[PDB]
Formats: structure tokens, sequence, C-alpha cells
């Protein structure tokens, strides 16, 4: 394997969960913003 | 100015004392306070190009 | 002040001509540099005083407080130089060519 | 699909490009006018704020 | 550095530009400039090598006299208008002083001698800060006062810088100084459009920051201050050879990459304002800048310079990685051009 | 075929504190790699 | 079947996308749909678009 | 002198792979890199392409204009009009600088 | 300053004397400035040596100024054309030649002639077409 | 330029007035570009750090493609507003100061007489 | 008399006309 | 036109993602089909040109080229499979991608409505080309050649940038459609006389004019075969395409502002043709042949008569195909010979029977044999030039005699005479070498059957 055990031998599981979890919070806010946005736009103007 | 972190935050650490007609201590009016007022209430809402 | 603010201003320019033309010792510049801060301090204090603008007197001093440290830094560089070259002479400062 | 599609498509492309062109030129004229005139929202340079002028009753009587 | 000191200094080097930008009372803008001067000097002499003390003592004297000249402008204004800030009425000489002074702190044109020399004696890291987080402060002061400054002087300092920067760069082989020279040049374009459209100055700066910050973290990844040193990049770390190539051609104005936009819109704005004399000469010698950029390209990428056996040893050992910022700032910089309309 | 990779001599020019050496400029010598001088 | 033929499908797919994007250009540039002079006709029976 | 490699000779790829087609050293890749190049190159571009290009109809209208002339020449000659009148934009439409 | 401007006021090809005088001054002024930068940086060895260099640069520059002025003015009168940019080119052509001589180099005269003359010609065109240099922001 | 406009929000990103404008379609080519711009950043990183280029950091690849894109919608949302303000501002002036921007009549070519330079 | 405040552009925002009108960007 | 382009972009993913052993066939096979989609643009069937969308258009002048640009990528990738088959499997996938980007960029440049889109894409093509020439260039001098190719184009390019931004302010849009249907008539001032030079000079530089053509001989000499094919077939013609679309504006000045170039080109045609007569490097001779036969084109895009223009369009497409064919066969001799010298390698027909037939047909295309589009082209430019001034036949008459001499000399001292005694024995011809040629000439035979397609905008 490696004389000096690679520091990357086993995943930094925090770095996965804040990288994965962060991205899934981004989308759910982003997609929310769009539909929410569309609405306001639609109603703000006549429709 | 370039980044108005002051107006936004509402703080006024740098604006209260920029002109001679600003609040002087113990209300000891400055000199030319009779005019600077008249020259800045005039140029308020009118931009510089037309404050000139 | 009409001509008393021209003497101080020319004092600052005579001090300007000084800091810009070096000659041997670096201290003489720093020292000169300070001659300007005095001229600026005197002029700021003078006009503030004859404009009765008391709201601005804070500045004449803020100018000095910042100028003092500025000079502190300047002298520490100077001491650093006559620790590395045994002199403050500017010619020594020609390695970066 | 036909000669009809390109002719009508090309006219639509020209109208967008003609209208974009007229507006781009008008911008340059409006921007020349507001800079010198200073009578429009753009190029409204700042002057001190009257929100600091002290209108209080001062000590001397001529303020 | 006792980590506490590191914090105080770094805070000051960062409170320095921020006070300048936020305040309107010029005085408070001056001390913002003063704090930046005081904070940067300690870091500059961190190695405390004989070259370093020279660097700081120059940087300090150049910075200090300019700071005093900026203060004189504020002091003079105070007597020509009670206000502590430049106004339409300001005497023209009052503003010109501020231009010269601020063009010394930023190091533009005939005052471009200090920067190349201080960029040569400071570490690569402090080189970046000295080049990009210390230009934000003075430029802020200028951008605020743009309506009032002279179109003639700025242009002369602009053109001069472009030329000095270009010509200086052609001869230099030390990387730190090649960058110092480039910065002089880019700084020139920035100050050319200030009188006409300040908003573009802020683009020609960001792009310069998004270009130079990756370029320097590249130079230091292998800590090469020589082109010969960066030329053996192919052995030390092969991947950065591709992006180092595009970023440097991006720093010069070649059209597909992000670097064209700043020059293109500055030229469009100057022609809109009729400087088709000035803009033309600037663009032409701007082309000189790419020549020295491509000469480096040649040595580092397009041609493989011979390396040393001892290098095989450095390959063996795992290479400490380049921070993520490199990537995010390399791509956003090498190729954003397709998104120019929204940038401007 | 060996596309000509640069030899030592092609490399040599890029050394020296100035690419296009002048009359007196050439007299200079490259800066110390460590960024520290012997004086 | 995606085992080295998912590579072979990359370009073929680009064509499809290309045509799609292209036929979504027509949809945009559809003013003067049938309002051009040389080619203006009354929509014949059971035709809602002269050119789609 | 510095360390560097001795000149690499160019192999006679025709010594092994005596059926070398010029694309790659190992034989199967070669065969499958000409069986697909002669085919996509000649067999369905020079042939299907020329077929399609040949059948482009009345390219740039030059098949239409040899008839429109014929009915215009048919119509103009029989009705006695000049075959190519000498002004195209009618003089009446023009408002010459008076 | 009302002075230098005068050069432009009177039609070209006319009053060459004033033209040559003005052109000579500008060159000389540039000479002083140029020598100054040349002495401030890349200093001399002795004060006299530097005074000489100031003189050398000043005269050379004054010369290029004169011949430019003289050639352009005269080329105009002779050619009976006052607004033909070529006039200036001949002038710039000459100016470069003086520089070449003072530097004792035929080659410099070459680049000098072409580059310098072209530049001057462009000045004429600039004036003829009302090109604006260092323009005020009018956006 | 556009700063100093009446009502300017001194430090706000996108004033609510920008609600009136249509929201950027998430698949707007630009946001999709930002996505690709991002994926590449990710791939590039892997490369500079010497990792399998595509098969590594599949979590990061996502952070990148999803950070850049997130940024886009909210940036474009603004840049879109800025441009929209520009028209509000521009068109308005054309009217408030009508005389300066007068409608012009263009003579039908019949009337205009552009000179004809023959090629011969 | 005080001077007159610059007039006020009025109305509501409508998506920009023909889009960013930058060089060749259908946008 | 995003099928000629998007599917192209996707080639890049395929060159990278594909297996090292199968990378070559996936890329070459797919772009052959990419060329087949390109053929759809040829379906005009009406005068109204085809405006695909706002930014992308194809008119008679661009269409004949877009197809050639798509056609050569297959060929370029087939001519560089030998050299570049000694690389590390990541240098190849870079070269293949570089070639792919050239036609992506070139397809767009030839298919661009906005003139500055032309400029950005126009000057971008230098990046891919400079890498191909400098990175893989065999000779010690390619660093130099690359510099010459970048600066001559760049110094010309910034004037055009200023000029096009200038017309946008003067007219209000750089859209080729509108600029055409709008009144832009320059006023013969001294300044306009400069504008005209600003717009044409950048195009005149990459279309080697006699004054600035030194970049092309140096560039093609050390450039790899794929780069030399691209420079001669598509890269130089970028300058011609630009001159056709840019002179729609600047309509009045070229009547009298062209004389300088026209004379530079026609005298240049003679001298460039003649130095071909005694040049020892074969790639050198083809390059000067390219300068002379392109000097004819700048002398037809300036006379501006209907026939000139399509003479130009005929010759540009035709000479593009012929030149590559010559550069491609020059490479096949270079790889076995290992030297560019023309004097060595004498008698090849004795040992390479067919390549010699390809050499003969390429030379007959090079000189004007009559049932060829190459001749129709010159015959037409010749006619108009005669119309401009009957005397022109003398200079365009010394070129025809010289062009015959150097074209046959390439055949006589390379492919005839006694065989060279014993150079490294010359291995037989690969089928790739021969196809790469056949792929160049079979289209030259097919286009000559129906010249109408490449006739230009004028006719
Ligand atoms: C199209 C293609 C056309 C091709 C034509 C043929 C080309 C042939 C091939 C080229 C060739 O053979 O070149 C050999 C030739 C050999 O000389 P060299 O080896 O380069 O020697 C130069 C070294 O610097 C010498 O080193 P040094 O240690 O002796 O340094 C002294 C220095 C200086 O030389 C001297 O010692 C004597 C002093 C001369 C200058 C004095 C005035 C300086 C004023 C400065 C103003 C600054 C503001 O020498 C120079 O720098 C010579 C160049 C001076 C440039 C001009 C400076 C301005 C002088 C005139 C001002 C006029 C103002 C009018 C209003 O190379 C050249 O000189 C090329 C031309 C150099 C510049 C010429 C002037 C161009 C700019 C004109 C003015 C600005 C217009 C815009
Ligand atoms: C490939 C990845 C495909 C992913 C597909 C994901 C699903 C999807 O996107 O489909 C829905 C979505 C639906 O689109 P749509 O709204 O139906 O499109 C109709 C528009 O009229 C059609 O869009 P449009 O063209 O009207 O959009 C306005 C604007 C949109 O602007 C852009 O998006 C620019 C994209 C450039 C690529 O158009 C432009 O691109 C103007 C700029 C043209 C290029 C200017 C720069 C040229 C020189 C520099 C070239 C790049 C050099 C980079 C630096 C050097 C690198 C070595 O498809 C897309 O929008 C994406 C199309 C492909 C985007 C670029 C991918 C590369
Ligand atoms: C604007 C001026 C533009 C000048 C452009 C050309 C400049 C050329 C400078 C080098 C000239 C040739 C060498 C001259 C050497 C010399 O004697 O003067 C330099 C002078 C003294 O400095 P030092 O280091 O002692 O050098 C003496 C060396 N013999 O250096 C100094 O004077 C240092 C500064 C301190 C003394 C002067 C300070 C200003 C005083 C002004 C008083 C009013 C003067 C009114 C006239
Ligand atoms: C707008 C178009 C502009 C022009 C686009 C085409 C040119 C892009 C710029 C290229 C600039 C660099 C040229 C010279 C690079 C030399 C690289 C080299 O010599 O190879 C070594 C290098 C590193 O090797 P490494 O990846 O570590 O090896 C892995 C082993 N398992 O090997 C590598 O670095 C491999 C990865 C290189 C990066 C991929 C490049 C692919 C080509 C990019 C095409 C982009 C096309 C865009 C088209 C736009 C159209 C509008
Ligand atoms: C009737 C014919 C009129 C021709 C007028 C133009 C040429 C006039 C030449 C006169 C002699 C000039 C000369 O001999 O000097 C060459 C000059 C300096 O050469 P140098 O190495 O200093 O040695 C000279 C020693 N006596 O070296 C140079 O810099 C020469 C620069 C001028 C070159 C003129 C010819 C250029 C031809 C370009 C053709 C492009 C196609
Ligand atoms: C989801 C995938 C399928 C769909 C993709 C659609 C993409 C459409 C747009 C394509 C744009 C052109 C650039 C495409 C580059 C694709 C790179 C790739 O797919 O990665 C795999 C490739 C493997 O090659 P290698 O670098 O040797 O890695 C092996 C392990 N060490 O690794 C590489 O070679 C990395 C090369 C990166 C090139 C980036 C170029 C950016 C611009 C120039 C800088
Ligand atoms: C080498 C290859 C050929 C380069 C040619 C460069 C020509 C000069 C640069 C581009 C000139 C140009 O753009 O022409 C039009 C421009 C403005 O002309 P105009 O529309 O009349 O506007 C002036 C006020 N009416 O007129 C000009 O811009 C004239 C500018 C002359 C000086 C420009 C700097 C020259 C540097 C060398
Ligand atoms: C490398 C060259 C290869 C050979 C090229 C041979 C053809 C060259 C033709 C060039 C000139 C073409 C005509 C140009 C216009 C000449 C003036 C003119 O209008 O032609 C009419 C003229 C008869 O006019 P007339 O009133 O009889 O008076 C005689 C003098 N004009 O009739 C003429 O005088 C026409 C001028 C000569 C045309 C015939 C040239 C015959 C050349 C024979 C061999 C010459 C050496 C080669």
């Amino acid at each position: 394997f490696y004389v000096r055990e690679p520091v990357n031998a086993k995943p930094n599981w925090l770095a996965v969960g804040l990288s994965v979890g962060a991205s899934v919070f981004m989308w759910i806010y982003l997609i929310q913003t769009h539909n929410e946005d569309v609405l306001e736009y639609k109603r703000r103007n006549g429709l | 100015p370039f980044l108005d972190i002051q107006k936004k935050l509402g703080i006024s650490l740098d604006r209260h004392f920029m002109f001679l007609s600003a609040e002087q201590p113990y209300k000891n009016a400055a000199r030319c306070h009779a005019f600077e007022k008249e020259w800045i209430e005039c140029a308020h809402g009118i931009g510089g190009t037309r404050a000139k | 002040m009409p001509s008393t603010f021209f003497n101080l201003t020319m004092a600052f320019s005579l001090s300007l001509l000084g800091t810009l033309m070096f000659r041997s010792h670096l201290m003489s510049t720093l020292l000169c540099l300070e001659g300007m801060v005095l001229s600026l301090f005197i002029m700021t204090s003078v006009t503030s005083l004859n404009s009765n603008s008391m709201s601005s007197m804070p500045i004449p001093i803020t100018i000095l407080v910042f100028a003092a440290c500025e000079a502190a830094v300047g002298l520490a560089l100077l001491v650093k130089v006559s620790n590395t070259y045994g002199t403050d002479y500017v010619q020594n400062l020609n390695l970066l060519q | 699909d036909g000669p009809e599609k390109n002719y009508e498509k090309t006219l639509a492309i020209l109208q967008i490009e003609s209208e974009k062109a007229e507006l781009r030129l008008k911008e340059q004229e409006v921007r020349r006018l507001m800079r010198a005139r200073g009578d429009g929202p753009w190029y409204q340079f700042p002057t001190p704020e009257k929100e600091f002028i002290d209108h209080s009753p001062k000590a001397t009587p001529d303020n | 550095m006792n980590p506490i000191t590191l914090a105080i200094i770094y805070f000051t080097i960062f409170l320095g530009p921020v006070i300048t930008m936020s305040s309107t009372n010029l005085m408070l803008m001056w001390v913002g400039l003063e704090f930046s001067l005081l904070a940067i000097i300690p870091m500059l002499i961190n190695k405390k090598n004989p070259r370093s003390t020279e660097a700081a003592t120059k940087y300090f004297v150049t910075q200090a006299t300019a700071s005093m000249i900026i203060l004189l402008a504020i002091v003079l204004n105070y007597k020509q208008l009670g206000t502590w800030m430049f106004q339409q009425q300001t005497n023209g000489l009052i503003l010109n002083m501020t231009l010269m002074a601020l063009s010394m702190k930023l190091g533009l044109a005939p005052f471009h001698f200090w920067l190349p020399e201080v960029t040569q004696g400071i570490p690569l890291h402090m080189g970046l800060i000295l080049l990009t987080w210390q230009k934000i402060a003075p430029l802020s002061i200028l951008i605020q006062i743009y309506p009032l400054l002279n179109s003639t002087i700025i242009l002369m300092l602009a053109i001069t810088s472009i030329f000095m920067g270009a010509w200086g760069g052609l001869n230099q082989t030390q990387m730190r100084k090649i960058m110092a020279y480039s910065s002089i040049a880019h700084m020139g374009w920035m100050l050319a459009i200030l009188p006409y459209n300040p908003s573009l100055t802020l683009l020609n700066l960001m792009i310069y920051i998004i270009l130079t910050a990756p370029m320097f973290m590249a130079l230091m990844l292998n800590n090469s201050m020589t082109i010969n040193s960066i030329s053996l990049l192919w052995n030390k770390t092969p991947a950065m050879l591709t992006m180092i190539s595009l970023m440097l051609l991006s720093l010069g104005g070649l059209p597909p990459l992000t670097g064209f936009l700043p020059k293109w819109i500055i030229i469009t704005e100057l022609m809109k304002n009729n400087c088709l004399i000035m803009a033309t000469l600037m663009a032409m010698m701007a082309l000189l800048n790419l020549f020295f950029y491509t000469r480096l390209i040649y040595s580092t990428s397009l041609t493989m310079f011979p390396t040393n056996n001892n290098s095989k040893m450095m390959t063996h050992q795992t290479k400490t990685k380049p921070n993520l910022m490199f990537s995010t700032l390399a791509i956003m910089s090498t190729m954003t051009l397709p998104l120019a309309p929204q940038l401007i | 075929a060996r596309q000509w990779q640069p030899d030592i001599e092609w490399a040599e020019q890029f050394s020296g504190a100035v690419m296009y050496p002048s009359k007196e400029t050439a007299h200079w010598k490259p800066p110390p790699w460590n960024d520290v001088d012997i004086l | 079947l995606l085992r080295e033929h998912w590579v072979h499908i990359l370009v073929p797919a680009g064509f499809v996308f290309g045509c799609y994007l292209d036929r979504k250009d027509d949809e945009k540039l559809t003013a003067f749909r049938n309002k051009s002079m040389l080619f203006q006709r009354e929509l014949r029976p059971n035709e809602e678009v002269t050119w789609k | 002198q510095w360390q560097e490699d001795p000149e690499p000779e160019d192999e006679n790829v025709y010594a092994k792979n005596p059926d070398f087609h010029g694309y790659d050293s190992d034989p199967v890749v070669d065969v499958w890199n000409m069986r697909a190049v002669f085919f996509f190159g000649f067999s369905i571009v020079l042939v299907f392409g020329t077929t399609f290009v040949a059948y482009v109809p009345d390219y740039r209208m030059q098949e239409w204009a040899r008839r429109e002339a014929e009915r215009l020449v048919k119509y103009r000659e029989v009705n006695g009009l000049p075959i190519m009148e000498s002004n195209y934009f009618d003089p009446s439409k023009i408002q010459l600088p008076e | 300053k009302r002075f230098f401007e005068s050069y432009h006021e009177v039609p070209d090809g006319t009053q060459c004397h004033r033209k040559t005088y003005i052109t000579t001054a500008l060159g000389g002024i540039c000479g002083i400035i140029g020598s100054a930068y040349s002495v401030s940086l890349n200093p001399a060895d002795s004060t006299l040596e530097a005074v000489a260099r100031v003189g050398r640069y000043t005269f050379t520059a004054a010369a290029i100024g004169a011949m430019f002025g003289l050639t352009t003015c005269v080329s105009a009168q002779v050619r009976e054309k006052p607004d033909d940019p070529l006039n200036y080119f001949i002038g710039g052509c000459a100016g470069g030649l003086t520089l070449g001589a003072r530097t004792h180099s035929y080659g410099t005269a070459a680049m000098g002639c072409v580059y310098m003359g072209t530049a001057a010609a462009l000045f004429k065109i600039g004036k003829l077409e009302g090109w604006e240099l260092f323009p005020t922001p009018k956006v | 330029m556009m700063n100093g406009r009446p009502g300017h929000e001194p430090l706000k990103f996108l004033p609510d007035e920008a609600r009136s404008l249509p929201p950027p379609k998430l698949n707007d080519p630009r946001l999709v570009y930002m996505g690709l711009l991002g994926y590449c950043t990710g791939l590039m990183d892997n490369m500079l750090r010497m990792r399998p280029v595509m098969r590594a950091g599949l979590h990061r690849q996502l952070l990148f493609v999803t950070s850049f894109v997130f940024a886009g919608y909210f940036y474009l949302k603004r840049q879109n507003y800025l441009y929209a303000v520009k028209d509000h501002d521009m068109f308005g002036y054309i009217k408030l100061h009508p005389e300066d921007f007068p409608e012009k009549e263009k003579k039908t070519y019949a009337e205009i007489l552009e000179p004809f330079h023959p090629v011969r | 008399a005080r001077p007159e405040p610059n007039p006020v552009i009025e109305g509501d925002l409508k998506p920009a006309k023909h889009g960013t009108r930058f060089f060749f960007w259908t946008v | 036109m995003l099928k000629i382009i998007l599917p192209s972009l996707m080639l890049l993913p395929l060159t990278w993602l594909s297996s090292p052993k199968k990378t070559w066939t996936n890329v070459t096979s797919y772009s052959f089909l990419i060329s087949l989609t390109s053929l759809t643009l040829l379906w005009q069937t009406d005068e109204n040109y085809k405006n695909f969308s706002n930014m992308f258009s194809s008119d008679p002048l661009s269409t004949p080229l877009i197809i050639l640009t798509a056609w050569l990528l297959p060929l370029m990738l087939m001519a560089s499979q030998n050299h570049l088959k000694k690389d590390n499997n990541v240098l190849q996938k870079l070269y293949i991608s570089m070639l792919i980007s050239l036609q992506i960029l070139l397809i767009m440049t030839f298919s661009a409505t906005e003139l500055i889109m032309f400029y950005i894409l126009f000057e971008a093509t230098l990046i891919p080309t400079l890498i191909i020439i400098t990175r893989w260039g065999n000779q010690t001098e390619r660093l130099n050649a690359g510099i010459y190719f970048l600066f001559y184009t760049l110094i010309g390019s910034i004037p055009l940038l200023i000029a096009l931004i200038l017309i946008q302010n003067h007219v209000g849009t750089l859209n080729l459609m509108i600029l055409s249907f709008t009144t832009h008539t320059l006023d013969a001032s001294w300044s306009n006389n400069l504008l005209w030079l600003a717009c044409m000079m950048a195009f005149l530089i990459k279309m080697p004019l006699y004054g600035v053509h030194l970049w092309l001989p140096k560039a093609h000499v050390e450039a790899p075969i794929a780069g030399s094919m691209i420079l001669a077939a598509i890269l130089l013609k970028l300058g011609s395409y630009g001159m056709i679309r840019i002179s729609i504006i600047l309509d009045p000045l070229t009547k009298y502002m062209a004389y300088p170039f026209i004379l530079l080109s026609l005298w240049g045609m003679i001298m460039t043709s003649s130095i071909c007569l005694r040049q020892t490097d074969l790639k050198s001779l083809i390059a000067y042949s390219s300068v002379s036969h392109m000097a004819l084109v700048i002398a037809s895009i300036m006379i501006q008569t209907p026939w000139s223009f399509m003479g130009a369009t005929m010759l540009m497409i035709a000479h593009g195909l012929t030149s590559s064919l010559l550069f491609c066969l020059a490479n096949s001799n270079y790889e076995r010979i290992h030297s560019r010298t023309m004097i060595m390698a004498r008698g090849l027909q004795m040992v390479f029977p067919l390549m010699a037939t390809w050499w003969l047909m390429a030379s007959l295309a090079n000189l004007a044999l009559p049932p060829s589009i190459n001749l129709m082209g010159e015959l037409f430019i010749t006619m108009s030039l005669f119309s401009w001034s009957n005397f022109t036949i003398i200079l365009m008459g010394i070129n025809i005699i010289i062009t015959g001499m150097y074209s046959m000399y390439m055949i006589i001292t390379t492919q005839r005479g006694k065989l060279t005694n014993h150079m490294i024995n010359l291995q037989p011809s690969h089928t790739r070498e021969l196809t790469l040629m056949a792929l160049h000439m079979i289209p030259l035979i097919l286009l000559t059957t129906s010249p109408k397609l490449i006739t230009g905008l004028t006719m």
C-alpha cells in the first residue's frame, strides 16, 4: 500500500456531508426561489 | 462612498462632522454658518453638475 | 493667514523638495518628513482656529497621532538598516536593482 | 420546411437587430445629455447632506 | 509571528482599506491609507533578509511622502471650502495633487520605480497583497472623486504606465518583477477610464485580481522567482502548465479568454467618448505586454527546458496541493468571456 | 524524429538579471535564489 | 447497452440537441410569422401556422 | 555533456504487421481504423453526399429563372413590350432633385 | 502658452520664421525635460559632464524641432499646398534625419525618417480632421 | 453612473423592485454555462491535485456544479435588474426631455439621392 | 428660491428591451 | 447552424473520454459524418440567404467554406496519425482536440453575422494554431515562427478592433445583414482613408500580401503537417472571407484606395511565383506558391467586379484543397526522407508509383489545367483584372508562365529522374497516406463537375 499511510486512505466523512448536504440545501433553496419568484413576478405584473 | 457600509448599517460615524455647519460643540456656531447652509440646502436633490 | 498660509504651504513645499532629493543619511529625510507633518498640523490648526470650526479640532491631533506612529515605523526601518549595513546611508540600499 | 420560414425568420432577425441598433445610439445621446445637463437620474454627483446641517438655536445670535 | 501579532497586523492591513472605502470624511479616508502603510511594513520584512530591509525602507518612504501629499490636499481643501471632502468647486491644483499622490501609492507611470523593486524583495505571498489588496484602497479614493479629476493627466499617467510597464517587462526575467511590471500596466488601463466610466475601473481591477491571484499562487506552488525556475514546471507539477499558459495569455489581451473584456470595453468606452487617439496607442503597446507573456509561455509550456536530476527526488514526494482558490479563480478567469454582458 | 527540445544553451539566455543585457546592465549578476545576500 | 457505446452516443446526441436548440430558435424568431409581404396568405383550412 | 537520450530509430512497421495500413501498430486497431475510414470517408460522404448535393433542387434559383425568362420573353414579345426595358425602377416613381 | 498656439493660428506654409521658432522651442523644451530624466536617472560622473549632456540633448532636440518646422513650412510654400499632410511628412522626414545625424547613424535616420515623419503627418491630419486628444468626458 | 439614482438602495444586492422582472429560467443558457464552468473548475482541481480526474471527489464535483449555478441564478437575477433599470431610466429621459430626442422623418429613397460611384 | 429637484423617472420595470444589447449577445 | 457546431464540440468530449487505442477512429469517423451534416447548408433553393438565428448565418460565401473546414478536420486527423503516434497518450488527445477546436472556431467565424464575433473568433484561431506549430514543431526555429505568426496577425488585429467599434458608434450595430442594407458611405477624407486601411490591413496580413507575407513561409516550414494544412486551406482564407464581408461598408474609398495593394499584389504575384523557381525546401516552395495564388485573390477582392469575387471564391476553395494536397504529399516524402530538401529523393515514381499520380494531379491543379475549378478561377480573375486595365495581362501573364515552371519542377526533380542511390530505404506507401490524398482530390474532381456551388456571392 503505502509506507506512509496516505492521509486520504479513508474519506473525510465530514467533508462529504457538508459538501453533499450543502449542495442539496443550495438546490432546495434555488428551486424554491424560482417557483416563488415566478409567482411574484406573475402576480406582480397582471399575470 | 465606494462601499456605503455606513448608510446601510444606519451608523453615522463619519458624516456628522464634514461641514462647518455641522453640530459644533456647545452650539458655538461656526463662521460662515450663515452661508454653507444656504449653499447645501440649495444643492440637495440637484446633482453636482447642476450644483455648479 | 492670506500670506501666513503661504509661508506654511511653501514650508511644506521646501520640506517636499527635501524628502525627494536624498543625500547620504536617511535620517535627514525622515526628519524632513516630519517637518511636513508639523507644517500640515500648523496649517490645519490655524484655519480650524480662524473658522471657529471646533468640530474639526479633533483632526489636527489625529494627524499628529498617526504621524507619530508613521515615524515610529520609519525609525525602526532605519535602525534595521544601520544594523544590517552599519550606516543609514542610502547608497547602501541598492541591492534591489 | 420552405422558402417562407427563412424569409420570415430573417425579417424577424432584422427587426430585433434594427431595434437594438436604434436604442444603442439613443443611449449614447441620452448619456451625452444627462452628463452635461445633470438633469436626469444618471450622473447625479453628490453634495453634502442637509441632514447634518445644524439648524438648532446657536449661542451667538447670527448663526 | 506570535499569532496575536499576526492577527493585529492582518486586521490592520484589512481595516486599512475598508475604512478608506466606507468613510466619506476624507480625513478618515487618509488614516485608512495610513493604517495600510503601517500594517504592510512588518510583513514585508518577515525573512528579514538584507534585500528585505531595503524593500521596506523604500516602500515606506515612497508611501509616507505620498500620504503626506494626500493630507496636504485635504488640509488645503479645508480652507477653500470648509468641507472636509473634495467638491465641484475644488481648485484644480488641489485635485491634481491627489492624483499624483494617489498615483504614487498605486505606483502608476512616472512613479513606477518603487513597485518593481519592492515586488522583488518581498515574498511571493506578501507580493500578492502588496500588489492587489493595497490597490483597492487608493483606487477607491480616486473612483469616488472621479467626477472632479483631470482627463488630461490621468490619460498621460495611463499611457505612460502602459508603456513603462510593457517596456520594463520585456527585459525582466525575474518573475516577481515581471508581475510588478504587469501590474503597472493594468493599473494604467484602470486609471484611463476612471474619468469616463468608473464602473469599468472596478471591472478592470477585479479581473486583474482574479488573474494575478491565481498566477502568483502558481509561481509559489513551486516558489519559482525565475522563468528558468517556472520552466521546469513540467517536471515539478505538469497539470498547472495548461492553465498557467491560458492565464498569462489572459493577462494580456488575446480574444477568446476573459482578459479581452477589460481592454475591449475600456476601448469601447473611450471611443464612445472619442479618445480614438489615446485608445489606439494604448491597445498597440498593450500588444507588447503579450510578447513577454508568450516568451514565458515558450519557456514554461510550448517548449520543455532541461531539468535537474535532483528534481526526480521532489517528484517522489507528494506535492503539497494548491488551494482550491487556484481552480475557482483560474477558470472564472480564463474563461468567463461567454458571460461578459452581465459582468459589465 | 525529435522535435527539438531546448538544449542548455537555449536555456542559458533566460538566466541573468535582465533578458536583453545592456552595456553596463550586463555587468550585474542574477539575484540570489534564497533571496539572501552574502555582504 | 451502455458499455463503450455510451461513448459512441456522445456526438450523435449532440446532433439531436443541436437540432432541438435550433428548432427552438425558430420558435423565438416567429414574428412576421406569416406577416411578410411576399408570403402573406390566408391560413388555408385546418392550418394554424404557415411555417413551423 | 548533459544526460539525454540516444536518437530513437523509426521502426519498420512493415517488418511485423506486414499488412500495415498506416494507422496504428497493433494489427486489429489498424484494420478497424481503415474499415471505418474508407467507409465513413468514401462510402457515405463522397457517395451519399454527392447524391444529396446533386439533388439540391434549382440551387440559388437558376432553374427557376430560365422559365420565368421564358414566360416573360413569351409575354413581352407577344404583347410587343421591350424584352428588357431600359429603366428598371420606373421613372414616374423617382422624384429627381428638381 | 498663447505663444505655442500661435503656430497653428496662421495658415501653414506662411510665416515660417514663427513656425521654426516655435517648433525649435518645443523641441528644446523636450530636450531639457529629456536630459533631466536622463541626468536624474543614469546620472553623470561630473557636474560638467552632465551639463554637457543636457546641452547635447537640448540642441539635438532643438535641431529636430527646427528642421521639422523649416522643412514643413518651406515644403508648403514651394509646393503651394498648405494643407497637404505630405508637407509635414517631409518635415518629419527631415527632423528624423537631424536626429540620425546627431546620433551619427544612417540606420537611425531610416527609422527616424519614417516613424517621425509619419507621426507629424498624423498631426496634420489630426488638425485637418479636428481629431480630439485627451478629450473631456462627454460620454 | 447608475448610482445616485433616486431611491438607490445604498448597500442592497437586488432591490425588491426587481421582483417585477421575470425570474431567470434555471436552464438559461448562461446558468447552464456557469454549471459547465463549474464542472470544469472541479475537474481542474482534481487534475492539479493529481487525482483521478473524473472519478474523484464526486461529492466535490457536485458542490462545484451546484455552487456556481446557485450563484448564477442570484447574480443573473440582479444583472438582469440592472439592465432593466437602465431602460427605465433611459426611456424615461427620452420622453421627459422630448425635444432633444426628436422623431425624424426619413425620405423614401425615391426622394433621397445618394451619389453612385461606378466600379467599372 | 431653492432650485428644482431633478424630475423623477416614473413607472414600473419591464424586462429590458431586446436584452443586454452587448455585442452579439442574443441574451 | 448548431449541428455543424454542437456535434463538433462534442468531439472534444469523445477525444478525451475514449480509449487511448480507439481515440483516433472515434474522432475521425465521427467528423466525416459531421461533414455530412455540414452538406445540408448547401440546400439553398432560393436567393434569400439562410439566417439560421440572430448570431449564426450562412450565405453563399461562407457555405462553401464551412463544408471545407468540417472536411479537413477528418483529413487533418488522418495526416497526423503518424507523427503524433510517438506521443504519451495525452499529448495526442491534446493535438486531436486542438485540431477539433480550430474548425469549431473556424466554422463559427465563417458562419458569423456580427463582424466583431468574427474578430473575437477570428483572432482566437491563432491560439490553437500557435500551439500546433510551436508545441509539436520539429525544427529549432518554431519558437521564432510562432512569434512571427502571432505578432503580424496581432498588430494588424488591434487596428480592426478599433475600426469595428468605430463603425458601431458611427452606424449603431456590427450586424452584417443590416450594415449591408444601411447607408454607410465613407467620405474620402484623410481619416476615412485611414479607416479603410485599418479594416483591410488585418485581413490583408493573414492573406499574405507581398509586403507582409514573410510570416507564412516561416510558419509552414516548421509547422507540423496538420498545422500547415490548416494554415493554407482554412487559416489564410479567413483573411479573404473578412475582406468580402467588410468592404460592404467603406464602399467609396476602395475605388481609389486599392491601387497600392493591387500593384503590391500583382508585382508580388510575379516575385513570389519566381522565388519558388529556385527554393531548395519543398514546403518552402508550396508556401510561396500559396502566397502568389493568394496574391491573385487580394487583387480580385479589390477590383470588386462580380466576376472577380466568384473567381476569388472559386480559387480560394480550389487552391485550399490543392495546397493541402501538396503539403500532405510533401510530408509523406519528408517522413521517409527525413529532410525537406527538394534535391534529395529523386526518382520516387520508380519506387512509389501511385503517390506520383497524386503528385501529378496535384501539380496540374497547381498550374491551371483547364477542366479544373483552379483554372476557372484564374481565368475569371484574369478577365476582370484585364477590365481594370488591359496591361494587367502582362503581369498576370508572367505569373502564368512562372507558375507552370515551378509546378512541373516540383514533379520533375522530386518525382522523376534517376532514383536516389540509397537513402534510408523508402518503405512503401501506407493506405492512409494515399487516402489522405484521395480524400483531397476526389472532392476536387467532384466540385469541378458542378462549379456553381463554390461560385460566390456575386453569382
Ligand atoms: C476558445 C478556444 C481556445 C483554444 C482552445 C484549445 C486550446 C486550449 C489551450 C491549450 C493551452 C496549452 C497548450 C500546451 C499544453 C501542454 C500540455 C502538455 O504538454 O501535456 C502535459 C499536461 C499535463 O499532463 P497530466 O494531465 O498531468 O497527465 C495525466 C497523466 N495521467 O497534459 C494536460 O494538461 C492535459 C489536459 C490539458 C487541458 C485539456 C485541454 C483540451 C483542449 C481544450 C479545448 C477547448 C476548446 C474550446 C472551444 C471553444 C469554441 C468556442
